[PDB]
């Protein structure tokens, strides 16, 4: 299938160079073009920054256009992009696009598009885990609720389980929010009827990847 | 540059019915440079229409294009439900190219009531030398809810955050969660925590607390 | 004795462009190719059609003469069947052709202070030339299936790009200027002859 392979993740400090690849076997044919797009947690897309192969002719925004550039390479096949100046509101997710082309003609619209590449601006640290254990008091009958508490971590390729693995139900992964230092915290639950509590005695299971630490 | 400005922002239907979106804009465009976009959350947007009057490859039938000149808009045929996502337009004819703001469809059900359950700080946090207040809410519909907490009927806010999941697969439904996070310089002092539960559904305002 | 008209063609002020190259018709003279001052920056020298050797024995009727300045590494499109981009839309030979191909180096007077822009080359068109054409059209071209309407867009671009000719560069990249020459003999008192 007609793809555009991207590049991997990477995290940088606040105010350095950043650059990132779009690489694809018909942008050799002298009439492509490809365009750069933008997309925070929850806001929209940003802009266009387009640029054609062979007569190189480059078109940015008005925000853009004093910290940015795009060049093209025929040789390879790859397209580039870079950021200067980098402040910690661009944290988002790069999008690459492109449209079928032959040698010759054209199509008429962005069909094929990229994966994506998250960008983040911060410092490094080490997870952790903390107990939440169950209240007694908002058990109102065959209906209990328990989970656990993860703070202090910096990347955010975190995956929760519960009962080894052993459980597929119940389970309501709220999504990780930003402190006011720079480390994320997320929570999770699951909902056990509370005849269940006093008979089934587990624990929750976690994992971090970048730090490889398991509770 | 030419702004782009969707009107319908959220539009609740039931499955099975037709629904009508549409994406004006200030000065004239010309109908042969605007394209539709379908984004589902946590993916990549792939393209719908193009043009304004074709269709994509492999596109169902039942996405139709409409309108010119200055008013744009898009019809469902028959809500078959795979399609609760965000959509997009775009106008690539001028030279600042501008994208919308956005048009979210959810599932339309009865409004129910939401479930309170609080759970007081940890001991190993205390050890640590932290402290935080978790207040859940669950199975309730209406994405509309407010949380204010009661430390000693004294009014708190600015040291909170909220965190909402997305409709589930079975009888679509949210769930919200909420953090207290203070130091124990001011947890050895206070000891009366409410939640104050105030919801649409919820014709008397729950509260719980403990000490 | 009354020789051909060689001076203007071979030490000319500024040359053309390779869309837009001249046409000279040269004849009622004697073909005395040996004072073209051995074209001091080291001139090629390529004949299909012809032999180097014994040529001043054979009188044509007519001799055209084309000239234009092209880059380093694209002199070798130059000769009957080559493919690209200055021989499909720019300048093409016929399959059966009788003359020769001239070139020297000119990265002394094609060349100024920091970037020098007057020579253009077309980048886009709709069909192959045919043998032995020139086209002057400064149109838009569509690359897609909606008109263009006079105006540069997504898929309406601009046929004609610059060459950027800079003195500190590469020696595939400094400019290089090519004298065609094509013989013609049919049915007529030719006059064109060499030394003899």
């Amino acid at each position: 299938q007609m793809q555009l392979v991207q590049s991997g993740p990477e995290v940088r400090k606040p105010g350095t160079s950043v650059k990132v690849s779009c690489r694809a076997s018909v942008f050799s044919f002298d009439t492509s073009a490809v365009q750069w797009v933008r997309q925070a947690r929850g806001q929209p897309l940003e802009w266009i920054g387009w640029i054609v192969f062979g007569s190189s002719n480059t078109d940015y925004a008005q925000k853009f256009r004093d910290r940015v550039t795009i060049t093209g390479d025929m040789s390879t096949g790859t397209a580039y992009m870079e950021l200067s100046s980098l402040r910690s509101e661009d944290t988002a997710v790069y999008y690459c696009a492109a449209p079928h082309c032959n040698r010759t003609n054209c199509h008429d619209g962005f069909d094929i598009w990229g994966q994506g590449t998250v960008v983040t601006v911060s410092s490094t640290k080490g997870p952790s885990v903390f107990p939440l254990a169950p209240s007694s008091k908002s058990t109102s009958g065959g209906t209990a609720a328990l989970g656990c508490l993860v703070k202090d971590y910096f990347p955010e390729p975190v995956t929760v389980s519960w009962n080894s693995g052993a459980l597929t139900s119940g389970v309501h992964t709220f999504p990780a929010v930003l402190q006011s230092s720079g480390l994320y915290s997320l929570s999770s639950v699951v909902t056990v009827p509370s005849s269940s509590l006093g008979t089934q005695t587990y624990i929750c299971n976690v994992n971090h990847k970048p730090s490889n630490t398991k509770v | 540059e030419i702004v782009l400005t969707q009107s319908p922002g959220t539009l609740s239907l039931s499955p099975g019915e037709r629904a009508t979106l549409s994406c004006r804009a200030s000065q004239s465009v010309r109908s042969g440079y605007l394209g539709w976009y379908q984004q589902k959350p946590g993916q990549a947007p792939r393209l719908l229409i193009y043009g304004a009057y074709n269709r994509a490859t492999g596109i169902p039938d039942r996405f139709r294009g409409s309108g010119s000149g200055t008013d744009f808009t898009l019809t469902i045929s028959r809500l078959e439900p795979e399609d609760f996502v965000v959509y997009y337009c775009q106008q690539y004819d001028r030279s600042p190219w501008t994208f919308g703001q956005g048009t979210k469809v959810e599932i339309k059900r009865t409004v129910a009531a939401p479930s309170v359950f609080i759970f007081p700080p940890s001991d190993e946090q205390l050890k640590s030398g932290t402290a935080s207040v978790v207040c859940l809410l669950n199975n309730f519909y209406p994405r509309e809810a407010k949380v204010q907490w009661k430390v000693d009927n004294a009014l708190q806010s600015g040291n909170s955050q909220e965190s909402v999941t997305e409709q589930d697969s079975k009888d679509s439904t949210y769930s919200l969660s909420s953090t207290l996070t203070l130091s124990k310089a001011d947890y050895e002092k206070h000891k009366v925590y409410a939640c104050e539960v105030t919801h649409q559904g919820l014709s008397s305002p729950v509260t719980k607390s403990f000490n | 004795t009354n020789l051909c008209p060689f001076d203007e063609v071979f030490n000319a002020t500024r040359f053309a462009s390779v869309y837009a190259w001249n046409r000279k018709r040269i004849s009622n003279c004697v073909a005395d190719y040996s004072v073209l001052y051995n074209l001091a920056p080291f001139f090629t020298f390529k004949c299909y059609g012809v032999s180097p050797t014994k040529l001043n024995d054979l009188c044509f009727t007519n001799v055209y003469a084309d000239s234009f300045v092209i880059r380093g590494d694209e002199v070798r499109q130059i000769a009957p069947g080559q493919t690209g981009n200055i021989a499909d839309y720019n300048y093409k030979l016929p399959d059966d052709f009788t003359g020769c191909v001239i070139a020297w180096n000119s990265n002394k007077l094609d060349s100024k202070v920091s970037g020098n822009y007057n020579y253009l080359y077309r980048l886009f068109r709709k069909s192959n030339l045919k043998p032995f054409e020139r086209d002057i059209s400064t149109e838009i071209y569509q690359a897609g299936n909606k008109p263009c309407n006079g105006v540069a867009g997504f898929n309406c671009y601009f046929p004609l790009r610059s060459y950027s000719f800079r003195p500190t560069y590469g020696v595939g990249h400094q400019p290089y200027r090519v004298v065609v020459l094509s013989f013609e003999l049919l049915h007529a008192p030719a006059t064109v002859c060499g030394p003899k």
